[PDB]
DNA sequence: GAGAGTATGGCCATACTCTT
DNA sequence: GAGAGTATGGCCATACTCT
């Protein structure tokens, strides 16, 4: 029963836990357009462990997993990972942040996953505006933001 | 028990870009050293590897600093130190290599198991009176070890060699520069707080890449140097060379920073194949150890191949232009800067460098100068001194009645009480006392460059001279007119 | 001709490979049971300074101390060799201390040596222990710049102890791990008497104790081998036939055979399975985890004999498997085929050469001490001419040669004199000497008896080696069946 | 690869480890397959094998042909150390099972140990026909005993 | 049937910014 | 364009002997 949860995890439960390792660091699906964002091995192997298709042919009813939890290092990498996995999760799979199956680990393993903190998205249009800040492809917005944060 | 996806972006994101901002991708400003550069510097110096000193395996500096200094890939230590060991690459190289270090041609160096290393004659100089108390020490990632926040850099390395560094919201592009010139530029901006860029350019021309070749006119490097931003063109050293029957060849001897050799040849190789170039009938590469770089390329009996060799400057590598971006971090934070402003913090850091390590010396002398007075007082009232330590029946006891009795510090009984009876002979006496003397006109130096500025600041130019004619060298790149 | 016969560079080239793989390679020595590569790693991590007390270092600089100082091979040759030492399930006493993802069972790798941490285990110290007072020999290393250690102290029976397991050109190796507690009592027992029989050994030593533990079928075999050097031994895992009510059964697999994989075992039995090679089973788990240890749980059909079942397992996986013994170890620094009784030999004989040369340091120092303490006797007694004497020279030279002509003393004392701080003239200074003085003679006592009288010393190595079996020897793992 | 006679062409094997027209280079990662002891389908198969009768060009066993040859300098490169003996001896292995013409055509050379710059190699000879037969087996062959016995002769 | 353990290193993708 | 340079590591084959 999906009612099993999926790890996604940057650096080195049998029944009902999953483990896919990420080796490197993810495509920015904002800066991409989508014949790249489907060619990329990493994207393809995370849309074939959900399954419930990208965009328009998300279907919530066919998720493999109610929890997948994103676990990355405790560095500035792990953090800068972090991003780009959740940058995916709100342009191509929105419905599952709004299902609340997206968490993120808190302390690199069997004492930490355990602390999970669920993902919830409240404003549609901040997100929307945020995101295409950091991660969008206009420089000079991302260099205002660190100014002004600095 | 749950996170909002708009503040973990914000937060996740700031930690991440301040940190490639302020601790990866930029140089700083008084050493022009990334931090990954610094470590393996600094480890270089810390295992002892100097240049007098034979080649470690590289395994073994890059496991050293992963350890102790640089928490992060072997991959990423040894690619940062293989650069610096590249004489392509650094106009005045950190590191000495022995082994395959790479090429013009792309091919990287070969792995650190087949490689060894040591630091070269001029990292000496930045490394120099790093323990003197010149610069701040701080912890490590784990708090087992102390590392220098910037190091002494007694020659202006940020222009030197400069910097290319991408990071967050902004990148990094200075050019390497002469030796020779930027210490004269040096030297005439602290003459004169109030010289303009254009004064400054009487000594320094213009930028000096390791690989030499032109750059095409003053009018790009005036606008980089005023407002740290500018485009200079760099062009091939081709010349047109005439044989029997009317045949000609175009000889390149120099290619432009930065270009990589191999991916040229294979561009101009696709435009002879496409057609997109007409008149090229052989393409060789006659590169040697004796020669240098020698490419040349035979020319069709009817072409002229002064229009050819025109063509490949506009439709090859054979000329490309670097985007000068002078981006470096003063006081912590990310800064275009400026040529004089670049020069104006280096300054600074000399100054500083320089008080700092008076300031220590004056410590240590006058600390050795009390412990000699007492140690005249021993000599003097010898037997006395003698007498008074059999008499006591500890050694707190002698400190105490050495104190009392000769009116010492604790100090000077300490010092006393730890002299070794070799000290008694005639030529020992005779040192302390001559030891003493050197010490008090010594002070007296030290006292005067730390009241007068001007005196601390001629000792700079001094120091930096004594560089300039050790470590300078000749202009390789041609600026044309 | 500028010509190379073929047969000539054949014999030449493959003869400096097969030598080399042989004694510096492949190959452990008997005294210390180690490979050249083991041996660096454990005098790199002490030279380093790593040692229990201390924190874990990253692989990644032990490995390039290691390669840069003492191993001119490839750092992944260092690291594997590194992790097998850390290893629970492949050595019987570990001599490497682990931090991260080392492998396991299953056959799965350590993590790379970036992501994994080291240092030395309590007991890799009795290995290097009294290493710097002149008992083992230290050659020049591959480029002349750092000495090394020819072989270690070894404290404890480390060859038999851990055992063996090598490939070389010509040859291999294979000696399976023993008990420490029976190996100690065998080699005291050896040291009583030396013309004991392998018989009366093996009355001390039952047999190998393997890290996995499970059962030895027999002694049959384990008597071949001992007796020869040569033989096969039958390793069975230890499985017990469960019930459940209504006759219901399951088998449990609670330890297998020493190297066996885990994972490519069970992979087998589902092969056997799924081509109906087997029939009767429903299903196949393994619930092996930290806590339980090893668990493998086999399902069996209802009214189908368990007991046939386990038995055709033993016979067709590797749920049964057998060792082949094969003693051959460095001896002389050359390859010998040892029995049981020649390893403990030489193994006593290197315990009683390191006893023997760490005494004959203990003396010289001792002696060079008490000569220098003797000439401070005689400045003490003598200060105020002492001091004269020297205040009248007017060089250190002058001193010396003064010193020495006038209260008969020798140039090593006169230099200890001039180098005497003003602190020793106090009342406790002089009475710190003498004590030193009286306890040094006393002790030199000590040590000049041990060397004169054989006995005395072979009882010093008995005493030394009982306290390591009682600070260290464990229960024995491996049950041996009939 | 090479920059036409295959007279001035002269190709470097090397196990791994500057300044070269004419000369190839071929790198060799790794421990070169025991022909000796290797049937042919698993002989083929080798990348490294394959690599080798690709350059050379020529086929091997009934197929071969010395006129077909790429080269006609083969020098084989390898490190200074006890494996490179190694890597050696199983080189020299599957030229005489496979190219035996070759070593008889003097194409083969031995680089002792800068020297590439030709401001020495050794020629490969083969004096006996029966004797390298019964060398080869003997010291690449399946039978270990008779490995072991030329050691113990032999040694130190 | 295999696999026990020391030996001999390339090849792959992504982030981030700037540019005749 | 693509590539300038610090960051985030697994996958491949062979020798050699022995039951
Ligand atoms: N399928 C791709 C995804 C990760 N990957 C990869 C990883 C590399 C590298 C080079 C790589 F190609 N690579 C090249 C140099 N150093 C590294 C390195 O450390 N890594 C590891 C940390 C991720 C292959
Ligand atoms: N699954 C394991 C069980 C034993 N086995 C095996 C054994 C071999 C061999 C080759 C083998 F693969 N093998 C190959 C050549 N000679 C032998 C040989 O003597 N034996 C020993 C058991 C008799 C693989
Ligand atoms: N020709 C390529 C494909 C096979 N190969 C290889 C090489 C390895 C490895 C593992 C390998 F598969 N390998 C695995 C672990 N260490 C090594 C290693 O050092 N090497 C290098 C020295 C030969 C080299
Ligand atoms: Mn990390
Ligand atoms: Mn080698």
């Amino acid at each position: 029963s999906p009612e099993c949860e999926i790890f996604l995890v940057e650096g080195d439960d049998s029944r009902t836990q999953a483990i896919l390792p990420l080796r490197g660091k993810i495509l920015n699906v904002e800066k991409a357009r989508l014949d790249r964002i489907l060619n990329n091995n990493e994207i393809r192997q995370m849309i074939t462990a959900f399954g419930t298709g990208i965009g328009g042919d998300f279907d919530l009813a066919k998720a493999r997993y109610h929890k997948i939890v994103i676990m990355t290092d405790a560095d500035v990498d792990g953090a800068h990972i972090r991003t780009l996995l959740l940058t995916f999760f709100y342009r191509f799979m929105r419905p599952l942040i709004e299902a609340g199956y997206v968490y993120i680990a808190q302390p690199l393993l069997w004492e930490t996953t355990r602390a999970l903190l669920q993902v919830k998205l409240e404003d549609a249009i901040e997100a929307d505006q945020t995101f295409e800040m950091l991660m969008g492809d206009v420089v000079e917005n991302r260099r205002q933001f660190i100014e002004d944060n600095a | 028990n749950e996170r909002n996806i708009t503040s973990e972006m914000r937060e996740s994101f700031l930690d991440y870009a301040m940190s490639v901002i302020v601790a990866r991708a930029l140089p700083d400003v008084r050493d022009g050293l990334k931090p990954v550069h610094r470590r393996i510097l600094y480890g270089l110096n810390e295992q002892g590897m100097t240049p007098d000193k034979s080649y470690k395996k590289s395994a073994r500096i890059v496991g050293d600093v992963m350890g102790k200094y640089h928490p992060h890939g072997d991959s990423s230590i040894y690619e940062a130190m293989v650069r610096m060991a590249q004489d392509f690459s650094y106009r005045y190289p950190l590191v000495d290599g022995q082994g395959n270090f790479g090429s013009m041609d792309g091919d990287g160096a070969a792995a650190m198991r087949y490689t060894e290393a040591r630091m070269t004659k001029i990292t000496l100089e930045l490394l120099r009176d790093i323990n003197k108390d010149t610069i701040d020490f701080i912890d490590n990632y784990d708090g087992n070890e102390r590392e220098p926040s910037v190091l002494p850099a007694r020659f202006p390395n940020l222009l030197a060699n400069g910097a290319s560094g991408i990071a967050v919201g902004m990148a990094t592009n200075i050019p390497p520069h002469n030796l020779t010139e930027l210490i004269n530029g040096v030297l005439s901006l602290s003459k004169n707080p109030d010289i303009s860029i254009a004064e400054l350019m009487e000594d320094i021309e213009g930028p000096d890449f390791p690989t030499a070749g032109l750059i095409l006119g003053k009018s790009g490097i005036r606008r980089a140097y005023e407002t740290g931003r500018g485009s200079i063109q760099m062009r091939s050293r081709a010349v047109i060379e005439e044989r029997g029957g009317g045949r000609q060849r175009i000889v390149v001897t120099e290619i432009p920073f930065q270009v990589n050799k191999a991916r040229m040849i294979e561009k101009i190789a696709e435009l002879v194949r496409d057609k997109k170039i007409d008149g090229i009938t052989d393409l060789r590469d006659e590169t040697s150890l004796r020669t240098g770089v020698r490419v040349v390329i035979d020319v069709r009996k009817d072409a002229n191949a002064s229009v050819i060799l025109n063509n490949l400057y506009k439709q090859t590598p054979l000329q490309t232009s670097f985007g000068v971006n002078m981006i470096a971090l003063v006081n912590g934070r990310p800064k275009l800067i400026n040529l004089k402003e670049a020069l104006v913090h280096y300054l600074e850091h000399q100054k500083t460098v320089v008080r700092r390590r008076t300031q220590y010396n004056l410590r240590k002398a006058k600390d050795r100068a009390h412990i000699l007075e007492g140690l005249r007082i021993a000599l003097d009232h010898i037997d006395e001194i003698i007498s008074t330590i059999r008499e006591s029946d500890t050694d707190k006891v002698a400190m105490e009645s050495l104190q009392q009795r000769f009116k010492l510090s604790e100090k000077q009984a300490q010092a006393i009480l730890d002299m070794r009876l070799r000290r008694l002979t005639g030529l020992e006496r005779d040192k302390i006392e001559a030891e003493y003397n050197e010490l008090l006109n010594y002070i007296s130096e030290l006292e005067t460059i730390l009241a007068d500025e001007e005196v601390l600041l001629q000792l700079v130019r001094d120091e930096l001279t004594e560089i300039r004619d050790r470590f300078g060298d000749d202009r390789r790149t041609e600026i044309q007119l």
